[PDB]
């Protein structure tokens, strides 16, 4: 979870992209990425439905950062947002506490 | 569509991983390449790539497209 947190923050700065104005959204995706990397070994995008999560991982198209994000700076999850995006805040960092709160409230 | 088919990027597609325009927005529109793959599955297991057409261009550069963004040459 901590490694996924650091990854997002660094990638966001590396690509000149920003986190959602509402960090809870960001938190949910990071927690989901962390979760997928544990169960699958890779950061498979958690904001999608797959028929074969294991195959997806082997193909790598959707392993974060996915092909659309690496090539077109397109993140349908709203994890990495371009400056012009309406939902883009000015933050490229997210408190660890925020994530902890998500682990606390899942359901 | 077939692997090996030559295609021209007809739609406007802005990318940031081109070897001569790293981290910089570059439109591939007008460029011509060869289809290297059409992502549908891995070892028979269906995948969901939403940019399934993999096109290889010169300069050791490749990029993914939707079937509708390129035209058979
Ligand atoms: S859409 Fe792509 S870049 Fe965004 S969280 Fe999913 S895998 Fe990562």
């Amino acid at each position: 979870l901590a490694a996924m947190k650091n990854f997002a923050e660094q990638y966001a700065k590396r690509t000149d992209t920003y986190f959602c104005s509402d960090l809870s959204v960001t938190a949910v995706v990071i927690e989901g990425l962390a979760r997928h990397k544990e169960e699958l070994g890779s950061p498979l995008c958690p904001c999608r439905h797959y028929a074969d999560k294991e195959a997806e991982v082997k193909n790598t198209f959707w392993n974060c950062p996915c092909v659309p994000m690496r090539e077109r700076k397109e993140c349908h999850c709203m994890l990495f947002l371009t400056p012009d995006n309406d939902f883009a805040g000015d933050a490229q960092g997210i408190p660890m506490e925020t994530l902890e709160e998500k682990k606390a409230s899942m359901a | 569509m077939n692997v090996g088919d030559r295609v021209r990027v007809t739609s406007s597609v802005v990318v940031y991983h081109h070897p001569e325009h790293a981290k910089t927005a570059f439109d591939l529109q007008g460029m011509e390449g060869e289809v290297a793959a059409v992502l549908t599955g891995w070892q028979g297991r269906p995948i969901s790539a939403n940019l399934p057409v993999l096109v290889k261009f010169e300069q050791r550069f490749k990029a993914h497209f939707r079937p509708d963004e390129v035209t058979l040459i």
